[PDB]
């Protein structure tokens, strides 16, 4: 049973974008 | 000890986070963010990362 509509991939802030 | 309930489908971007589809049941082992917390799928501990609390559901009510 999915709950209410998807909410929001809130971006891990602990992990930052390895470039 | 803390359990989830996985409520929605969340895909991991990188091999740090953790792939849950609605249906899942992690057992929250770790925390890294307050909406990013760590575990590892009750019947599945292959399965193990970092995800989302925002697509999870605590079990500890």
């Amino acid at each position: 049973c999915i709950i209410s509509a998807m909410p929001t991939k809130s971006s891990r802030k602990a992990k930052k974008p390895a470039q | 000890v803390r359990r989830v309930k996985t409520i929605y489908d969340c895909q991991a971007d990188n091999d740090d986070e953790l792939t849950f589809i609605e249906g899942e049941v992690i057992i929250v082992t770790g925390e890294e963010d307050q909406e990013w917390w760590i575990g590892h799928i009750e019947g599945q501990p292959e399965r193990k990362g970092v995800f989302p609390v925002s697509f999870v559901h605590i079990l500890s009510d």
